[PDB]
């Protein structure tokens, strides 16, 4: 293999501003006999097949912004992207497109750097119907942060728990630039009905102090 | 216009096989080069395997060298991948992809699992609303992926947030999907969460009431 390692792994840029993405390979990707450097830049968003937006290390596919450019040569390559826009929101991959085999980098995530915003929390007891099927799962939702950094803590009649509790974050939103985060607290339908009170705590940076939201089973 | 359409993805037992298909138009297919390129959930980019136009040349990723084999039919317009022996670690989505010293073309992709455990469909539960509210769907228990969801067969997208879904220690994947809303329209709207399964041929609509 020739192993393509980038930098940084994630980066957060304001709007408006400039990214640079950095990219080494462990060996020459220089052609001799046709001059090019065969390194290729692709931009992937969740769902979707990457995009191809540089060969050749320079070289724009068409219908790519003038905003991306690729340089470089030898084994140190770079990808810059200026005036970033929301749409660029995305993982940036380079690529050995000079010997087989083929191997990419590990991936940059790139992300819009905003101002913070404390999110909004909500609780959700667990429904009538899946209580009937033997579980609990109780939700704790973040709404619209930023920075994505949070603790969600999960208090039982104020008591810490541990290990019965995953967490999933959405990818930034289109609009605000924001994140949103689920927690699920799950218990047996028995252990759950042994207990008064559940708490959601939430430690974010725009919060002067954590936030708990709680309910009483029953009420 | 220039297509390529991956096939054959599903769910298949450890040690089992699964032939994959490419469909290409809008160019001249045997004038190209043409590759598998495949990434596991959460990871990276991985080539795997290629085939020249005019020699055929077959080269292959060393992970799936002696189990994978690539193939073309210029008269279908088609490119194949042939896959035994296959392992937890080829959990992945596939991609065709055509080559001309660089990765030009790209289809939507074809899911492989491989895992020895059974398809089974989601529970959904409501997530209730108590001068913003939110409320939600609760979809549990499902394999393997993928969920869908929209709300209201997708005529209300704004405030929603469906998070990605998370594998419980069970083997099961759950996720849930959210929408804020304007505590006084809870009076004035109808919120129903559709959720479809397709591995498991499921399909719920439910309605969520404070």
């Amino acid at each position: 293999d020739i192993v393509m390692t980038q930098s940084p792994d994630s980066l957060a840029v304001s709007l408006g501003e400039r990214a640079t993405i950095n990219c080494k390979s462990s060996q020459s990707l220089l052609n001799r006999g046709n001059q090019k450097n065969y390194l290729t830049w692709f931009q992937q968003k969740p769902g979707q097949p990457p995009k191809l937006l540089i060969y050749w290390a320079s070289t724009r596919e068409s219908g790519v912004p003038d905003r991306f450019s690729g340089s470089g040569s030898g084994t140190d390559f770079t990808l810059t992207i200026s005036s970033l826009q929301a749409e660029d929101v995305a993982v940036y991959y380079c690529q050995n497109d000079y010997t087989y085999p083929l191997t990419f980098g590990q991936g940059t995530k790139l992300e819009i750097k905003r101002t913070v915003a404390a999110p909004s929390v909500f609780i959700f007891p667990p429904s009538d119907e899946q209580l009937k099927s033997g579980t609990a799962s109780v939700v704790c939702l973040l709404n619209n942060f930023y920075p994505r950094e949070a603790k969600v803590q999960w208090k039982v009649d104020n008591a810490l728990q541990s290990g019965n509790s995953q967490e999933s974050v959405t990818e930034q939103d289109s609009k605000d630039s924001t994140y949103s985060l689920s927690s699920t607290l799950t218990l047996s339908k028995a252990d759950y009905e042994k207990h008064k009170v559940y708490a959601c705590e939430v430690t974010h940076q725009g919060l002067s102090s954590p936030v708990t939201k709680s309910f009483n089973r029953g009420e | 216009e220039v297509q390529l359409v991956e096939s054959g993805g599903g769910l298949v037992k450890p040690g089992g096989s699964l032939r994959l298909s490419c469909a290409a138009s809008g160019f001249t297919f045997s004038d190209y080069g043409m590759n598998w390129v495949r990434q596991a959930p959460g990871k990276g980019l991985e080539w795997i395997a290629y085939i020249s136009s005019g020699r055929g040349n077959i080269y292959y990723a060393d992970t799936v060298k002696g189990r994978f084999t690539i193939s073309r039919d210029n008269a279908k317009n088609s490119l194949y991948l042939q896959m035994n022996s296959l392992r937890a670690e080829d959990t992945a989505v596939y991609y065709c992809a055509r080559s001309w010293g660089y990765f030009d073309v790209w289809g939507q992709g074809t899911t492989v699992t491989v895992s020895s455990a059974s398809t089974k469909g989601p529970s959904v539960f409501p997530l209730a609303p108590s001068g913003t509210a939110a409320l939600g769907c609760l979809v549990k228990d499902y394999f393997p992926e993928p969920v869908t969801v929209s709300w209201n067969s997708g005529a209300l997208t704004s405030g929603v947030h469906t998070f990605p879904a998370v594998l419980q220690s069970s083997g099961l994947y759950s996720l849930s999907s959210v929408v804020t809303v304007p505590s006084s329209s809870l009076g004035t709207q109808t919120y129903i969460c559709n959720v479809n399964h397709k591995p498991s041929n499921t399909k719920v609509d439910k309605k969520v009431e404070p």
